[PDB]
């Protein structure tokens, strides 16, 4: 059994928008080149997060059906999913993109930025548990779409119109698990577990927030 | 959400 023509179409639009994500080498160089200290490190990491939110808005606008939602719900979806989507995207990069030595400097900055090991430890435990699953790009992109179109964020008006956009993504993802990794019949359930594990980062992030500065885009999206 | 909505409408 295979994706229907309409699921192939849906998967194609998601994949094309996911692949056009890029972070500027201008930022990436700062990881390599700027001075090292708790304040500088937090500043650089805050710049990377600011860029991932911009990439995220561009990704999200091209999701099939998103630009038919009401504007207020569009904002509500972005605010509720930002942290989770950043971590999913960064997970993909640690496990597939970044070599051992530059992941090392990035992590050194993260661990030397004035953030609690309460945050840092589950974060790196998430990265390694996600890297174990050996997800395809298609799985990362659908999962990210499914995180974003989550109908039970606070403050959404029309929850059903969001439900109607998420459920076909869920169906595509389960089909994809049977075709891409049919040697593990429970692959879909493992992806689900990462959905719930991602949700815990909202908790740690809210505690990092209370302790404290940021960019205007981050101030809007997190209040 | 001035900056967010600006990025949404581009
Ligand atoms: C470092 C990592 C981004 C890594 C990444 O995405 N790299 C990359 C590299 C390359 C490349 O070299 O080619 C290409 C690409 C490409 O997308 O193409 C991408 C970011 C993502 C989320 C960030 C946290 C958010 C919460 C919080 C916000 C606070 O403000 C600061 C502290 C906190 C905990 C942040 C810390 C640092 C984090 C983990």
């Amino acid at each position: 059994m295979e994706l229907t023509p309409d699921q192939q179409t849906l998967l194609h639009f998601i994949m094309d928008s996911y692949n056009k994500q890029r972070m500027p080498q201008e930022i990436t160089n700062k990881i390599l080149k700027e001075a090292f200290s708790a304040e500088e490190n937090f500043l650089i990491l805050t710049e990377m997060a600011t860029n991932h939110v911009q990439v995220l808005v561009e990704f999200t606008k091209k999701l099939p059906g998103f630009q038919t939602l009401d504007h207020e719900d569009q904002i509500a979806l972005l605010k509720g999913s930002a942290v989770e989507a950043m971590f999913l995207r960064s997970a993909e990069i640690f496990n597939k993109k970044l070599p051992s030595g530059h992941s090392d400097l990035l992590e050194a900055r993260i661990r030397n930025s004035g953030i609690s090991d309460e945050y840092i430890t589950p974060m790196f435990s998430f990265y390694k548990s996600i890297g174990e699953l050996k997800m395809t790009q298609e799985e990362y992109a659908l999962l990210t779409a499914i995180v974003i179109l989550s109908p039970d964020r606070q403050y959404i008006k029309d929850r059903e119109a969001v439900e109607k956009l998420q459920e076909p993504l869920l169906d595509v993802l389960q089909k994809l698990c049977k075709i891409h990794q049919p040697e593990n019949p429970q692959h879909f359930a493992c992806l689900l577990g990462r959905l719930t594990e991602l949700r815990t980062f909202n908790h740690h992030h809210a505690e990092m927030l209370m302790s404290w500065k940021f960019t205007p885009l981050l101030c809007e999206i997190w209040d | 959400h001035q900056l967010l909505r600006y990025l949404l409408d581009k």
